[PDB]
């Protein structure tokens, strides 16, 4: 079985075209990326305090 | 005596794992966004209308005072 990754056709009604124009002019997806980064700032980092803390190992 | 003991999945298997793409749509129409922009523009225009007319009156008053002092 196989899937299509980029086989969508954008709608050409007035509402869809207006939505795409609003995206182009007001930079909505750029704001979405900014929001993702902003949210990702307010979470705890993954850094450990070497050499006072050490990475996990195995026997 | 002891039976075999090695790394095996628990009985009944593991819990289902999500793999589908999850890109939710936040939700706000382009008409609504344009309406918000136009509304804030109009509100700013009206406020600055009022303030600039008041500033014109203040400047006229200052000019009146200067005219009175000139001779
Ligand atoms: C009733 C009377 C009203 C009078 C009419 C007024 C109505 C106004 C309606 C339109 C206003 C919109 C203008 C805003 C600028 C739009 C310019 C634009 O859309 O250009 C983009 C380009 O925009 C960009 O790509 C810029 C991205 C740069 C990265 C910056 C990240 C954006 C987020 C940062 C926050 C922005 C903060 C803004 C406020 C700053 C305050 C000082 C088009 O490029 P493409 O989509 O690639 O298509 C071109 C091929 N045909």
């Amino acid at each position: 079985t196989y899937k299509f990754v980029n086989m969508r056709e954008p709608s050409m009604d007035m509402k869809s075209v207006t939505d795409r124009a609003a995206q182009t002019l007001l930079w909505t997806e750029l704001v979405r990326g900014l929001g993702m980064t902003l949210s990702y700032l307010f979470r705890e980092p993954a850094t450990i305090n070497y050499p006072f803390e050490k990475g996990p190992l195995s026997p | 005596a002891s039976k075999v003991k090695q790394d095996m999945p628990p009985p009944g298997g593991y819990g289902p794992i999500d793999y589908k793409r999850n890109l939710p749509r936040r939700g706000l129409s382009g008409y609504s966004m344009f309406a918000v922009g136009i509304g804030t523009l109009l509100f700013g225009y009206w406020s600055m209308m009022k303030w600039n007319r008041e500033r014109r009156r203040l400047q006229i008053e200052d000019f009146e005072a200067r005219i009175a002092l000139m001779p």
